[PDB]
Parts: structure tokens; sequence; C-alpha cells
């Protein structure tokens, strides 16, 4: 499910922003 | 609505040209607790002395700034936030720096992130994430019509206040631009194809973020990830969206147009312009002028168990404020 392929991911924590 | 803005449009525009300066200062605040952290700054729950009040207090290294090259941008966060004024906006209470940080305290919303209750919660449901997205999508409209770009929606900067309603944070690359702008900026699962494109692009990208924030709020997950940026680039750049199957066909629908390549078919950036999303069938329930007015029903109120209570926000490593002696980057900053 894409649910556990997200919850699997190094991407459910805090997404910080690209300055450059 | 246009007579509203005009008048807002009016209050801004006084403040823009004659932006304020140091109003206060740090011996005036008492440090009590980091509630979120960044690249340059963290963010510290503070208690004004004089008045007992709780704030929260922005300290940026201005060397970290300049490092990341984020002077002109952190001078843009500044002087809009001490200009504007919007309900679902957080509030630029006070301003001043010393000489190794700049400092922004605001009002304290103690509800907690968005991403946090998102992620604890799995997802929310549609009139639940309706109910957050129809105050982004108001606070867009405002800023926009002042021509600021907001650039950095994600519910790691969205937060609930106390009535339930949400406040929009961070301006680091809010700027007023009117024209085409070219700073490659925001988070990566937020990012517009114009944007990672190298093209030049326009408040149009508020509104496609707008489009990941809904989606992602209403599924649990963002419709374009993996496990590093590059990857999540090609899903952006690619046209295609898969929905989940509870999403109601209003909502793929209204994702649909939000999250259109062809900026000159994404919805919010027509002629009709904001009105095809605020008309769009999805809010085809929606009270505008009731959300506005913070007179709507609230889906969940966060608990409070008291003023200055940051239950509802993670626990980060205290690191003692240090001020050197010397003045650190006095020109680059001198107008904050
Ligand atoms: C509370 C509160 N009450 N009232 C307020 C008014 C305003 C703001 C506020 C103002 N500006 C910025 C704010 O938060 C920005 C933060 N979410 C950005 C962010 C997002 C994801 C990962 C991050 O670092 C990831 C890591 C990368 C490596 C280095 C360390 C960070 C950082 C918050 C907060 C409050």
């Amino acid at each position: 499910t894409t649910y556990a392929d997200f919850i699997a991911s190094g991407r459910t924590g805090r997404r910080n922003a690209i300055h450059d | 609505v246009k007579e509203f803005l005009a008048k807002a449009k009016e209050d801004f525009l006084k403040k823009w040209e004659n932006p304020a300066q140091n109003t206060a200062h740090l011996d005036q605040f008492e440090r009590i607790k980091t509630l979120g952290t960044g690249s340059f700054g963290r963010v510290m729950l503070v208690k004004h002395m004089e008045t007992g009040n709780h704030y929260a207090m922005k300290i940026l290294d201005k060397q970290k700034v300049v490092k990341l090259k984020q002077i002109e941008h952190t001078l843009n966060e500044k002087r809009i936030l001490q200009a504007v004024n919007f309900p679902f906006l957080v509030k630029l209470e006070f301003s001043f720096k010393d000489n190794s940080n700049l400092y922004m305290v605001m009002e304290y919303v103690p509800g907690g992130e968005m991403f946090s209750h998102l992620r604890r919660i799995g997802r929310f449901s549609e009139p639940h994430a309706r109910f957050y997205a129809a105050q982004i999508v108001l606070t867009f409209e405002y800023l926009h019509s002042l021509d600021l770009i907001y650039r950095d929606l994600k519910p790691e900067n969205l937060l609930i206040d106390q009535q339930g309603y949400i406040q929009v944070t961070d301006f680091g690359f809010a700027k007023r631009v009117k024209g085409r702008t070219w700073t490659l900026c925001g988070t990566p699962e937020y990012l517009a194809p114009e944007i990672i494109l190298s093209k030049g692009y326009n408040k149009a990208v508020d509104w496609w973020a707008l489009g990941v924030l809904i989606y992602e709020m209403a599924a649990g997950y963002p419709p374009f990830f993996a496990d590093q940026p590059i990857q999540i680039y090609e899903k952006i750049v690619s046209g295609k969206v898969r929905f989940p199957s509870h999403f109601s066909s209003d909502l793929k629908d209204l994702l649909r147009n939000l999250l259109q390549v062809d900026l000159t078919k994404r919805f919010g950036n027509l002629k009709d312009g904001v009105n095809d999303i605020k008309n769009h069938k999805w809010f085809a329930t929606t009270d505008w002028i009731a959300i506005y007015q913070r007179k709507v029903e609230a889906p969940f109120i966060p608990k409070f168990k008291g003023p200055g209570d940051t239950s509802n926000f993670d626990d980060y490593e205290e690191e003692e404020i240090r001020v050197s002696i010397n003045e650190k980057c006095g020109k680059e900053f001198s107008e904050f």
C-alpha cells in the first residue's frame, strides 16, 4: 500500500527546505 | 472582499514603507523552551516579564544566515511580518538584534504543528482538510493581493491555535514580487514544476503547494515522495498523479486543476483567479465569510493544560544563547 511505502520511507519526518 | 483587500492593502503599504525597528531587547524576555529548530535558527517559548505574556521568539544566527545566503530573504521576512495582518497569520509583535543574532517575537500558538497531528492521526477527513484549506485559500488571497508570494507551505509550517484554527508561520521565503521571480526555494515535496525547471515563476506556485497540502491532508502522505529530492522532482515534473480510493470525485478533480503542470491551465493562476478554487465543487459547503470570522465549527480543538503549555510540541536539545562581544554582520543586517 502507498501508505506503507510512505511509512517505510525516510521521508516521514520533518522535511527541511532547500535554501540553495 | 475587494473592499476588504483595498483597505488592508493600505495598512500594509503604510507599514511596508515605514517598517518598525528595535522595539525590544533580549533581557526583557525570559527563556523557557525550544519548540522548533532550523539550519540558521531555533524557536523558543518565551515570557515577557513586563506583561507576563508568552511569545514565540525566533532567534536567527546572523553568521549562519550569511553562509546559507539568506540575508535578503531574512530582511524580506521581518519587513513583511511587521506590516501584514490576518486572522490566520502569526503576529510579528517585536523585532531586534544584538551582536550575534536577529530576533522576531510573535504571538505564541500553543496547538502545535499540523504536521504532528497529521502524522499521529494518519489522515484528516475531507471536511477536516477542507476546513484548513479554506484558511490557506483566504490567506493566499490576502498576501497575493499585496504582491507577496509565500513559497513555503507545508504541515511543518502550519500551527493550530486554541479555537482550532490554523496559523501560517515562517516567512523566510515570503517576498513582495510584482512580476516573475527566480529564486529556487521551498521544500522538495511541495516544489511546483516551474521552480524545479528553473524557469521563473509567480504566485501560481502558492496554489500548487496548496493542492499538495490538501492531498497530504486527505491521504496521510504526499502525492510525490521518494527518499531523495531528484526522484521526487521527476515525479513532480512528470504530469502524473494518483489519488487514494476514498478521495471524493470533487476532491480528485479539484486536485487535478491545482496540481496542473501547465501553469496556463492551473487553477488559481487563471483569469478568475482564486474564485476557480473558492467556487469549486469540493468547496460548495464552505461559507468563506464564516471561516474568515472564525465562527465555523473547528473539527478538532487541541488541548491546553495551562498558559505556556507545550505538550503539543516535541522536545529539542536546549542550547544556551551566545552573544559575542563583537558585532558580526553590521551592514548586511543594518535595516533589521
Ligand atoms: C510556536 C510558535 N508560536 N507562535 C509562532 C509564530 C511563528 C513561528 C515560526 C516562525 N518561523 C519559522 C518557524 O518554523 C520553521 C520550521 N518549521 C522549518 C523547518 C521545517 C522542517 C524541518 C526543519 O529543520 C530540520 C533540521 C535540519 C538540520 C538542522 C536543524 C533543523 C525546519 C516557526 C512559531 C510560533
